């Protein structure tokens, strides 16, 4: 049972978390970015 | 400590108390030193 868990724990984690906040990251981000916030007083030059 | 200030509010007290022909509308408008979160102006009571 520690072998089969060991085996799996990994890929379920990186199934549900990895490989979906990653594709979010392709997928979506920009869509709910213009969304956020003013979409006008966003992305303004740091005074620096 | 906070260099980008994006965790520092800055305001302005005793603005009853400036000289007679001086104003701080330079620094209100937060053009004087420009701080992302803005300078809010508060007025407390005196001493009397």
């Amino acid at each position: 049972v520690n072998k089969t868990v060991r085996d799996l724990m990994p890929k379920t984690i990186m199934h549900l978390m990895i490989n979906n906040t990653k594709e979010f990251i392709f997928s979506e981000l920009l869509a709910n970015l213009y969304s956020c916030g003013d979409q006008n007083t966003l992305m303004e030059e740091s005074a620096e | 400590v906070d260099p980008q200030g994006q965790r520092t509010i800055g305001v302005i007290t005793k603005l009853d108390l400036m000289d007679e022909g001086t104003d701080a509308r330079d620094v209100l408008e937060n053009k004087l030193l420009p701080l992302r979160r803005g300078y809010i102006g508060v007025v407390n009571r005196s001493q009397k």
